[PDB]
């Protein structure tokens, strides 16, 4: 028990920082819930720290590749590729923003086509699962309500039956 | 299983659906009929003694 | 009935998208056959340079 | 108490907290409410979640810059492929053929120039591949008049190809737009990115609704067997104590 | 596991054993008690004639 308690007090000090720890009822159940929360938060914070440091690396690599492509296009095509019309630049922005929304590798039709299909299929599959689950939840609520009404009827009929049986016992 | 056991025990305890059956209906009828016949026999006995 | 309508709409969408994918794929396959002839032409030009 | 439970379960959906746990431990309930802003909705620390969202925004900015150049490069590749297929069909004009060969040569020379250039190494010590310098490749470039003409003609073809690629994207997402005129298609292209971003947000909201309904279903599945057991207990008492015993003894006497 | 522990606390008697006890009791009243009452009814009727 003492190791879990020390881990919780350490974790709570780390989370609250300089704020005074609020008093709470220290029992087996509250310490178990706090212990699970502390383990889950430590695991999640490790995973988040690894993702954040990879995103920093990826931001530097993508910036390096962006510069390479810009300079390649400037050497090959000249400064002409940046001088698009207001509509040419709007079409360019919509391809870019569509590919960013879908988190694509690149702007190819081979990347765009599957991503639009997967998004459409996941949306309908989750909407269907939500309708099925809302029907189960409505059905189970009806059964639960009928069972609660039955519980109340049985309580009353049992009490009437006990009163009637006590009256007939006295007559017997 | 809980729904089945609840339904079977309820159907046995509530054969007319609405009333808790404490006494066998056949036996309840015979009690009423014997009660009535014994009340008639008591009347005849009181009349003859009078 | 809304679910049947939604699935009919999704079926019609998949039929249209598959037809489009088959058009893209048929155009691409014709481009790829000609790009193989191009790979043989550039392979010949590469042998000429060798 | 129910509002406190609902707030904590919405933010800490991994915590099994019962209403009895908060009723017996009212100060513990305050600690969980104070932890809910220090913990993100994902169970990770709120500071680490802000740093994650800042690092995501920076990546998204660099990715947007990369994607603008990538789209143009891939359009030039796709255009060169389409012109090269039409050249094998014999369906190119002499002018398109000069443009395709001039554009392909300008791109190949610039790509190969970048394979030779260690731009940052002082020129005395860098062994070049095949002993070739950037100057040896510049001689394989088309005549300067042809390069300028390719660059001027390219700007129009790049806008036409951008319009075509946007129209392909729209027509795969919304295949009903193929029967629509170019002006209506252009107006729908201008909303395509926002429509995909709204569809993705709708997916996230329905996944959250799914988790919330699943948690409510599981709570009702826990309560329902206990209600049935209480009803069975009352019926067993009526059967065993009243019918088989108390009423049976009354009827005998 | 909470539900199984609640089922184990409520199970003396078992539901099938209780239904059988209820059916056996119902049969005993029909075979023994009902024909005893009918004999007492017929005896009361004979005693009314003897009046």
């Amino acid at each position: 028990m003492d190791e879990k308690s020390t881990k919780i007090i350490m974790w709570l000090k780390k989370m609250f920082g300089d704020k005074p720890l609020p008093p709470y009822e220290v029992n087996t159940r509250t310490m178990e819930i706090l212990y699970q929360l502390a383990e889950w938060n430590e695991a999640r914070d490790k995973d988040l720290s690894l993702v954040t440091e990879d995103l920093k690396l990826k931001s530097a690599e993508v910036k390096a590749e962006a510069k390479y492509l810009q300079d390649l296009l400037t050497e090959g095509l000249g400064p002409s590729y940046t001088n698009l019309s207001r509509m040419g630049n709007n079409y360019l922005n919509q391809i870019v923003d569509s590919c960013l929304a879908l988190e694509l590798k690149n702007s190819s039709l081979s990347s765009y086509i599957p991503a639009v299909n997967d998004l459409s299929s996941e949306l309908v599959a989750i909407e269907l699962n939500n309708q099925e689950m809302e029907a189960e939840l409505t059905s189970l609520r009806k059964k639960l309500t009928e069972a609660l009404v039955l519980e109340k009827s049985l309580e009353q009929d049992l009490k009437k039956a006990e009163e009637q049986c006590n009256f007939e016992k006295a007559k017997v | 299983k809980l729904d089945s056991h609840l339904k079977e025990l309820r159907d046995f305890m509530y054969p007319e659906g609405n009333t808790l059956m404490l006494t066998t209906p056949e036996l309840s009828g015979e009690f009423h009929q014997l009660g009535s016949q014994l009340e008639k026999l008591n009347h005849i006995t009181v009349e003859i003694l009078g | 009935e809304e679910e049947v309508k939604a699935l009919q709409k999704q079926k019609n969408l998949h039929i249209r998208r598959r037809n489009k994918l088959q058009m893209v794929e048929s155009g691409n396959r014709q481009m790829c056959l000609k790009s193989k002839d191009k790979e043989e032409e550039t392979g010949r030009a590469f042998q000429e340079v060798l | 108490m129910a509002q406190t439970l609902q707030y904590v379960s919405s933010r800490l959906s991994m915590l099994q907290i019962d209403e009895e746990d908060l009723e017996r431990n009212a100060q513990f309930g305050k600690v969980l409410i104070e932890l809910c802003p220090l913990l993100g909705p994902n169970g990770g620390s709120a500071n680490l979640n802000r740093e994650l969202e800042e690092t995501r925004r920076e990546l998204l900015l660099q990715r947007k810059m990369w994607m603008r150049s990538e789209v143009i490069y891939q359009l030039v590749q796709e255009m060169l492929l389409d012109l090269q297929v039409r050249k094998l069909e014999g369906s190119l004009t002499e002018e398109e053929r000069k443009f395709q060969d001039g554009l392909q040569q300008c791109m190949l020379v610039s790509e190969c120039s970048r394979l030779l250039t260690a731009d940052s190494v002082p020129p005395s010590d860098s062994t070049s591949i095949l002993g070739l310098d950037k100057q040896d490749l510049l001689d394989l470039l088309p005549p300067n008049m042809l390069v300028l003409w390719v660059r001027d003609r390219l700007q129009k073809q790049l806008e036409e190809a951008l319009k075509k690629k946007c129209f392909t994207f729209l027509s795969f997402h919304q295949p009903e737009t193929d029967e629509e005129g170019d002006v209506l298609r252009a107006a729908k292209v201008l909303r395509l990115a926002s429509t995909l971003e709204d569809e993705k947000r709708r997916l996230q909201n329905e996944q959250e609704k799914h988790q919330e309904m699943r948690a409510l279903l599981e709570k009702q599945q826990e309560i329902y067997p206990h209600v049935l057991l209480r009803c069975l207990s009352l019926l067993r008492q009526a059967a065993s104590e009243l019918r088989l015993r108390a009423q049976s003894d009354i009827d005998r006497i | 596991s909470k539900t199984q522990r609640a089922l184990q606390k409520n199970t003396n008697p078992d539901t099938d054993a209780l239904l059988k006890s209820l059916s056996d009791h119902y049969s005993l009243e029909l075979d023994e008690m009902v024909p005893k009452m009918q004999r007492l009814i017929q005896q009361c009727e004979k005693h009314q004639e003897y009046g």
